[PDB]
RNA sequence: GGCGAAGAACCAUGGAUUUCCGAAUGAGAAUCUCUAACAAUUGCUUCGCGCAAUGAGGAACCCCGAGAACUGAAACAUCUCAGUAUCGGGAGGAACAGAAAACGCAAUGUGAUGUCGUUAGUAACCGCGAGUGAACGCGAUACAGCCCAAACCGAAGCCCU
RNA sequence: UGGAGCUUUACUGCAGGCUGUCGCUGAG
């Protein structure tokens, strides 16, 4: 909420956790606050993913800017055992990258399009 | 006054203390009952 | 576990409700309601109580008053013990 | 590289600039209408919890604590005193809040020791800490090789004998050296001077 | 006295729990003749019933009843 | 009057029984009563008191807090008595302390911590009055060093059964 | 160069009230 400044439709949403889905299937990626940051730090990352539900916030409120100097685009989800059940978890997770994705490359690609125009 | 069954319990046990040395162990002992008391001169607790 | 008639209470007074009016008189267990009184007493004589009297004494100990059955004999009774 | 965890650190060393700011002027006012002692899901500062022994594991739990800013809330004499014992508003207590919120959470918790704490924030009234507290009695904690320690039977009750991390510093134990002399090895065994 | 721990040991949990009521019934006719100032009495056995009360209940415990 | 050679008494160890009140815990009560009970606060949790914890005691010792005055100064206020008496909380068989952001016989030196002897009534304090009062080091006692957070890994793991 | 109770524009202090200032405390 604080570390949230746009708002991702539903639609937008269900899009970006299927891509994980795939993108951990495929290609790679980071479940974790911890693991994503590195990876955003270490370029590797070319999507990360933040819950909206985090409690304390000072685990995420970092990643927004922090994936701002580095290029790295980013999405919100509304849910946080969503997005890491979608990680491939049985627990939640209040951030994920996609390294290098796989057979999603595309769809993720458009996906950090449709979000620089959501502002 | 009136007594509750314990205070009675109680009172009872005061009474029977108040007793005389058995006979025989002034005999067993080759020669008191420090705690004989009275009712009017003493004053049981309560 | 403790039981519930102590011993019989054999004085004067005793004798008489029981001469004159078929009642025994025990010395009881105080934790003894005169219902287990009654039981009590029954089972160990095997004999009708029809009513039963306590008072709490000030020997410490409960006194029971049980009138027996018309059909009883409380001399009878007494005589054995 | 640095650790998503510097980040919770170094919000923290500005707690009225930036967002934490903003996320502080929200908390406080739930804070504010919350009870004296709070037990709480996770560690509002995860970086101090994990360094301060924190785990995500059974028998651990943190809670937030409130406790009055100021002076010694302190009855003025009923009898003679002389002038330098008739103070009242001047006079503070020798254990610091944050010692005073260990001891009040570890009430609540008759059954866990204190691991530690660490503060919150303030208004301009309250002052607010986060306590761990651990439970002796649970495996997963006696088997845990970092905190099965605290299980020992010396260490009943550690707070309230100033064991704490908190405690030995108010107590003066920090320097090895110099300064240290009536502090250590124990304020009472000093004859209490220091 | 007259009874011993081996044969209470040798009786049957249903023979103890016998001898037991039957101990009993005896203990209480002494203690009714004692009210009665009762003489032909042998003191020294109206405290051995309350031993023998004794035993039959500690075995009674020991062999499970 | 009884028990004991069916080896009692007596002693050691182990076991049985162990009323009621009592931290006292189903509710209440001057040791009793009333209609199934971990009361209360917690942890885990099959979210059910299911599994556990706390409570109170102990000669003093010990740790953490609150903290006088008589008294001395030939009055007295700082100071002194004294961080004493006393009060609140808490642990153990001992407590506390403890592996240097030390020391600073200044060094090409010492090498966790208590304690004892000494350093010393020295340094320092102080109506610079009365009084208060260390340390480093040295000689001994005993000696013992380790574990995390984080980096790099990222479920490779832990608890109950 | 005793004690206590009481008094006051005795000496020295301590509560309490009033008042300024810092924190709480923010936008134009
Ligand atoms: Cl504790
Ligand atoms: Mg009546
Ligand atoms: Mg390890
Ligand atoms: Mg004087
Ligand atoms: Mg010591
Ligand atoms: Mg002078
Ligand atoms: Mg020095
Ligand atoms: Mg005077
Ligand atoms: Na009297
Ligand atoms: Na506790
Ligand atoms: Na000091
Ligand atoms: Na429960
Ligand atoms: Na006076
Ligand atoms: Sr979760
Ligand atoms: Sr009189
Ligand atoms: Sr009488
Ligand atoms: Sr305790
Ligand atoms: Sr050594």
């Amino acid at each position: 909420p604080v570390y949230v400044d746009f708002d991702v439709p539903a639609d937008l949403e269900d899009d970006a956790l299927e891509a994980l889905e795939v993108a951990r299937d495929t290609g790679a990626v980071k479940k974790g606050t911890n693991e994503t940051t590195k990876s955003i730090e270490r370029g590797s990352a070319e999507l990360v993913f933040v819950a909206e539900d985090v409690q304390p916030e000072e685990i995420v409120m970092h990643i927004p800017e922090l994936a701002d100097e580095k290029g790295v685009p980013f999405i919100f989800v509304e849910q946080q055992d969503d997005l890491g059940h979608a990680a491939g978890l049985e627990v939640g997770s209040a951030a994920a990258a996609v390294t290098d994705a796989g057979a999603a490359a595309t769809v993720l690609e458009e996906i950090a399009d449709k979000v620089e125009e959501l502002r | 006054g009136k007594k509750s069954k314990a205070t009675k319990k109680r009172l009872a046990k005061l009474d029977n203390q108040n007793s005389r040395v058995p006979a025989w162990v002034m005999l067993k002992t080759d020669e008191r009952n420090h705690k004989r008391r009275h009712w009017r001169r003493n004053d049981t607790d309560e | 576990s403790w039981d519930v008639i102590k011993h019989p209470h054999v004085t004067e007074k005793a004798m008489n409700d029981m001469d004159f009016q078929n009642k025994l008189q025990f010395a009881v267990d105080d934790r003894a309601s005169k219902g287990e009184v009654a039981d009590a007493v029954e089972e160990q004589y095997d004999v009708t109580v029809e009513q039963v009297n306590t008072q709490n004494t000030m020997d410490g100990e409960k006194k029971a008053v049980v009138r027996l059955s018309e059909d009883d004999d409380a001399q009878e009774v007494a005589s054995r013990i | 590289a640095r650790s998503a965890y510097s980040y919770i650190r170094e919000a923290w060393k500005r707690p009225k600039e930036g967002q934490i700011a903003e996320l502080m002027w929200h908390r406080m006012q739930e804070w504010r209408n919350e009870p004296a002692v709070v037990r709480i899901e996770r560690p509002t500062r995860l970086d101090r919890a994990r360094s301060l022994g924190y785990k995500a594991k059974q028998g651990i739990i943190v809670v937030r604590v409130a406790i009055r800013k100021g002076s010694s809330r302190r009855t003025r004499f009923n009898k003679g005193r002389r002038s330098k014992r008739m103070m009242v508003n001047r006079i503070t207590r020798k254990k610091n809040i944050q010692r005073i919120a260990e001891e009040r959470a570890n009430r609540k918790f008759p059954n866990l020791r204190v691991l530690n704490s660490y503060s919150v924030g303030e208004d301009g009234r309250h002052k607010w800490h986060e306590v761990i507290l651990i439970d002796p009695d649970h495996p997963a904690i006696k088997s845990d090789d970092q905190l099965s320690w605290i299980s020992r039977t010396r260490h009943r009750l550690r707070t309230f004998r100033g064991l704490t991390s908190a405690g030995r510093r108010c107590r003066g134990l920090r320097g090895q050296g110099k300064g240290s002399e009536k502090v250590r090895p124990s304020l009472r065994v000093n004859g209490a001077k220091a | 006295t007259v009874l011993h721990v081996q044969e209470i040991r040798d009786m049957t949990p249903a023979e103890r729990e016998a001898e037991l009521d039957d101990l009993k019934t005896e203990l209480l006719n002494a203690r009714a003749v004692q009210a009665a100032g009762g003489a032909p009495e042998n003191p020294g056995r109206i405290k051995e019933l309350r031993k023998a009360i004794a035993r039959i209940k500690t075995i009674q415990g020991e062999e499970g009843d």
